[PDB]
């Protein structure tokens, strides 16, 4: 029994060991209560404004659309405290953790932006924070490890499996199944068992709400499409939610194509996997013929995940949102282009969304289109990775 | 079939609890796994809990994680596990055999087909670790359609509604979780909570087997004394495999010794 | 002859080779014109809001003042695009460069935040950017080197002298003396020859203007004091300017004490040097008995400078502002404290200002005081430096 | 004294331009520097421009930067430079001696005291590189009070107001800058712009010496032909010092050869 629908069509649910069901039910009740509590909403709003720096800017690109009929805005979640959209919902979940009398936080992180967010919120709100991070990600997103540790979080490298995000997710859930009495699992994406996909959307939906207000102010109409990268699905659902009922507005989600879909080295299960049950949810996933979960791949740690949030799977199934992929090389070109032509260093995750917008423009340069890309984070964490690649490339 | 029902009636008559080892099928290889299982039975195992290797076993701690990894290193697949199960049943017609499954392996190419295969090879029960009662409908329906007992979990944090559902939906045995957390011998669970055992009995639940962190004869005795029908031990058994990989003979000897001691403790 | 006063009392002036005087006069005229041009002001405001993310938050500290009568706010210039206050005035100077028909930018940088700002503004506004940076700073502020290069700026290491900020300043000025026909010197601090101290103040003064509005909104009165670190003086004058005529408001500038004033290894000339002529200005500087310029020292590259802007020297002389110093160890403690108790990673420069505020609170914990610290930048650039120190320290 | 006035009158009578080398005092040491200077004079230098080592010489390129550094490595201080200047004047009573100063060294312990010291040792002019005419009042006043010529710069970008001020405020010679930028032999300046030379003459300015990037006899001839009273060469001279640090004898020989050739080119 639940208060809210755990499913989006066929996708979602609560596929966790029985031990964890009371914890999920408790969290759902706390969320429902909080959502109708003016004091909670005021506390959350105050943190978003005065601590995190909302609202974030909506920046019109001045150079990269030259000679085309595309107008491109970037929603600047890169300017949020911590450097990515992840901060928004962490502040809300941390307040929930305190609503529930929890003193410790568990989080998983891939890019380390959710880890940085969990650490900073824990430092502010007086919680003891431990973060699981795949060992491969500890290396390729090292600046965030340093940041998490300086803020007093425990960072636990995970060497099992692919040593990436899914492995961090596994360890976080294993931990929570023993520690839920005192620890809140601050899941960092719009995936996992109900109520997380719902909570994460509701605590990220200000992205799209602000975007709508800003684009109306500046253009006097809604976008033709909003475009966001999709790992687990939080930044994209946060951008999409307020537009779902605006049927004219395209919703485009961009999964990582890695070395190319045909290579099998990608993170695009929504479009190139099949439905399975893992990480507490029924959702598309990359899996072997026998139903073992496959390891994903992306140049970007934040998108290196073999599943996707159930609401995205649902929005795709009914044709409300469209999902595409962008390869490592396409993302790298978009990264370089934004740095050199707009003076913004984007996260490699966000670069996938930008790359798709650039393709939409370049493929049809006389098509009139008003586009918004969710620039989900800044690329400080990625600069050493991108340097090493462009160097080995001979640039 | 009625293998669990028959076993529990026999144990009841002998005033004994069940001792039920867990191992991963195909750990450390198919042939050695079959020998391990024969040893477990010869040494006094009353029933078996057998894991099908899964890529991401989220209810398992490092010991059984590593058992899964060893089986994968030997190239073990679910198809090969079903071949093994058929061979085991061929040798041992009455011992109850339960599988420890993760949902994706059951769901993968059709829930119905999975349970149909279980029936074909003569499995008696299936415990899907990451499917709570709330999500269980298609699993338990397919199980019952194919004469398989669906196993459900009574955690220490069980409320009355859960107790009633577990009693109603479950067959074969009820899993009485020792503690929160994941599988592992280092993490010792509590004594079976008598309140839960006596509520399960009130609601006519399948007999309770206590599991998680059971690694010593003392704990098996204590489970019996507390009113549980028996006890499951996994990590403790798997550790003996892990310790003796280069010594297959010693491995079987130590397994026999341990199982015999655990079984001896079940006798009241 | 000039349009504006080049002096602040005895301090300031235009002490450059004769060759450069037309360039300074041209810049002054362009600035005066721009200041009364509504189109320029609108363009600058638009960039600050929609590109850089102004206004920046004013964050009330929730934890670090516990058990005292201090209320401490942080002006969050760390949330500005680029990660520091330096971005504000670069956008204005870049617009001036375009007003003047210049196609190239020269900048100096110590912390690399002015360098990052110059590079990003140049990328946005279509200018060719070269940045001088001391070789020691290239190492200790390496993340910013990577950022500048990714945005297409040329970064030129300077090995002469101390291989720090003053040496970068020297090389930038030498370059400009040959290249002024086509290059604008985008000086990054409130120092150097007139009109730079004036322009930099006017293009940073939104810091204090916003602070005043925010503190009034939240507290209904002005601060007892505003506190800012002082290298060349830009972030501090930007915070101070709008408060100069509010005589009740203390203005506290914090120079780097380095290893301790008594060691001579510091960057605190305002209080521990004597007046000299260097870098185009008459100002306090660290100098030998014979009048050679001394090399400065600070753990923080942005404060590692042996002089100070002339307006600060003037405000000190008349007693309107007070100047103090903070050692490396005091700054490090403030850095750690903010990370662990507020979840904000500050620049080591900004950490000097915070350290002084912490001393004001700790020394007199029952004194009622409403303080604002200018949190001039984020500490991403510093995390590797601080790690290496805390490790060698045995923490 | 009237050393520049006397020199220019003599050169005028001989239909010659002045050739004026620059070196850094104390580069590469005090004793070698004194020998270098004697060599410059013996080889035909009409006047000297002499740099006092300064920590941060912002009008100088790498060659003269490195000359300053060599002098500092030899422990050269302004006090030692003044001792050197006294010795030079003692040997050479009529040659005009000009200093190249940076403002802080003049300002350091009093502008007046600086110019008073210059007079004591028999310096004729001071060029403060980073003090434009706009900031020059206390410098030129102290200079004139102590019988020192203050030297001002006529850049290629000079307007009429600057030309008039330079003509009025300056004494001894007017510095005619070849080009923008900083000192250096690799960066060749333009021919003296005749418009500036003829405006300076109209306004009765002190005779013009062209400087920056003059490194060849051809350029000295060209300066004379263009109506300049002479030419200054620094980096070209300093390079000969730099090249011959381990060969002090060869150093002096090559300096003599170069200075003699540059002087020969000044003869019209
Ligand atoms: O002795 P231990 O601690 O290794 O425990 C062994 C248990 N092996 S098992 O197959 O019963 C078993 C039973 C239930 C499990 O998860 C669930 F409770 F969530 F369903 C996992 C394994
Ligand atoms: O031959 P080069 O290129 O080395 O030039 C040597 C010049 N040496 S100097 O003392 O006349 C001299 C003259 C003026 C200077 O700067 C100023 F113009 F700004 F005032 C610097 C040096
Ligand atoms: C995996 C992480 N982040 C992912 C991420 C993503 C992808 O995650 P979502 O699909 O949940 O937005 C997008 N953009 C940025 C800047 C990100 O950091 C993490 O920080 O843990
Ligand atoms: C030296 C540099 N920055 C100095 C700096 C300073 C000191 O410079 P001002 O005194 O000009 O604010 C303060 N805070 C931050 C974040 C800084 O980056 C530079 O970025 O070039
Ligand atoms: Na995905
Ligand atoms: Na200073």
């Amino acid at each position: 029994t639940t208060l809210l629908n755990p499913y989006f069509g066929e996708f979602g649910g609560m596929y966790v060991p029985q031990i964890l069901m009371p914890a999920l039910n408790q969290l759902e009740e706390a969320f429902v209560s909080a959502q109708k509590d003016p004091e909670f909403q005021a506390q959350f709003a105050d943190l978003l404004k005065n601590y995190a720096g909302r609202p974030t800017a909506l920046t019109k690109c001045q150079n990269i659309t030259a000679g085309t009929r595309t107008t491109l805005y970037l929603k600047r979640e890169d300017l949020l405290h911590g450097g990515a959209h992840k901060t928004n919902q962490v502040l809300g979940q941390a307040l929930l953790a305190k609503r529930m009398g929890k003193s410790e936080i568990i989080a998983e992180t891939g890019a380390g932006q959710h880890g940085v967010a969990s650490a900073l919120a824990s430092a502010l709100l007086g919680l003891k924070c431990r973060i699981y991070m795949g060992a491969k990600d500890v290396e390729r997103q090292s600046p965030n490890v340093f940041r998490m540790r300086l803020m007093g979080a425990e960072v636990i490298p995970v060497h099992s499996g692919s040593a990436t995000l899914k492995d961090a997710c596994n360890e976080a859930l294993r931990d929570w199944s023993g520690s839920y009495e005192t620890a809140h699992y601050m899941l960092g994406t719009a995936a996992g068992p109900h109520p997380y996909p719902t909570i994460v959307r509701e605590f990220q939906r200000m992205i799209g709400e602000e975007t709508k207000a800003q684009i109306l102010d500046k253009e006097g109409r809604l976008p033709d499409a909003v475009i966001a990268c999709v790992g687990g699905g939080s930044n994209a659902i946060g951008m999409f939610a307020d537009f779902i009922n605006d049927t004219s507005v395209g919703l485009i989600g961009v999964e990582p194509g890695g070395h190319g879909i045909e290579t099998g080295e990608h993170g695009a299960p929504l479009k190139h996997g099949r439905v399975g049950i893992y990480f507490g949810m029924k959702a598309p996933m990359m899996q072997t013929a026998d139903g073992q979960i496959e390891e994903s791949y992306s140049i970007s740690a934040g998108l290196d995940f073999p599943s996707v949030g159930p609401q995205h799977a649902y929005l795709n199934s009914i044709g409300r949102a469209d999902y595409v992929s962008i390869t490592d090389d396409e993302a790298l070109e978009a990264f370089k282009t934004l740095c050199r032509h707009e003076g913004i260093i984007p996260a490699l995750e966000s670069s996938h969304a930008l790359a798709h917008a650039l393709k939409m423009m370049r493929e049809q340069p006389e098509k009139e289109q008003l586009l918004v890309v969710n620039l989900s984070g800044r690329g400080d964490k990625d600069i050493f990775t991108v340097h090493d690649i462009l160097k080995a490339r001979g640039e | 079939m009625e293998r669990y029902e028959n076993l529990f009636a026999q144990l009841n008559d002998r005033r004994e609890g069940a001792f039920v080892p867990f191992v991963t099928l195909g750990d450390p290889g198919i042939e050695q796994s079959l020998k391990i299982i024969d040893t477990l039975i010869d040494a006094g195992a009353d029933a078996l809990e057998l894991g099908v290797p899964f890529s991401d076993p989220l209810a398992d701690g490092p010991t059984i994680q590593n058992a899964n990894l060893r089986a994968f290193a030997a190239g073990v697949t679910p198809a090969q596990c079903f071949e093994m199960l058929a061979l085991i049943r061929e040798k041992h017609p009455t011992i109850p055999i339960g599988l420890l499954m993760y949902a994706n392996l059951v769901f993968n190419n059709g829930i119905d087909a999975f349970y149909a295969r279980c029936e074909q090879v003569g499995v008696d029960s299936v415990l899907v670790a990451d499917v709570p009662v709330e999500e269980s409908a298609p699993f338990r329906q397919a199980a019952l359609r194919h004469n398989i007992a669906p196993i459900f979990i009574c955690p220490p944090n069980a409320d009355d509604d859960l107790l009633r559902q577990v009693a109603s939906y479950g067959r074969g045995y009820t899993y009485l979780l020792s503690r929160s957390g994941v599988t592992g011998a280092e993490n010792r669970g509590a004594l079976p909570l008598h309140h839960l055992i006596e509520k399960l009995k009130e609601y006519h639940a399948a007999p309770a087997l206590q599991g998680f962190g059971i690694s010593s004869p003392e704990q098996v005795s204590a489970a019996v004394r507390a009113g549980a029908a028996g006890a499951i031990s996994g990590s403790a058994i798997v550790k003996i495999i892990e310790k003796n990989l280069a010594s297959p003979k010693q491995m079987l000897a130590e397994l026999r010794s341990f199982v015999s001691a655990m079984k001896a403790a079940s006798r009241a």
